[PDB]
């Protein structure tokens, strides 16, 4: 699960456009996003982007 | 003479069809509900017909 497999070394490319759009694309708007939290103190939405 | 209605509204499966149409926004809402109505065999992407 943690693993990814015939991947041996990441190597930064410092490159901002990109990570804007990767970090937007992956974690502040995926379209299949990780379950939400359900709670008294939770309104219910399950990314940013929502 | 067992006869069936072709009429759209008066159809058993209307309620859910009109749940599962991208007219409605809660299908809009989460990129995941789609999936949902597609699995319970009523996708939205086809008419209403269909």
């Amino acid at each position: 699960r943690l693993r990814i497999d015939d991947c041996f070394q990441i190597v930064g490319t410092g490159d901002f456009d990109t990570c804007q759009a990767q970090v937007e694309e992956l974690l502040v708007s995926p379209r299949f996003p990780l379950p939400a939290n359900i709670e008294a103190a939770s309104s219910g939405f399950e990314s940013v982007g929502q | 003479t067992i006869v069936v209605d072709e009429d759209v509204r008066k159809n058993k499966l209307k309620p859910v069809a009109t749940y599962c149409s991208a007219n409605n926004p809660e299908i809009s809402f989460k990129a995941m509900n789609e999936i949902q109505c597609r699995v319970n065999k009523i996708d939205p992407t086809k008419s209403l017909a269909e």
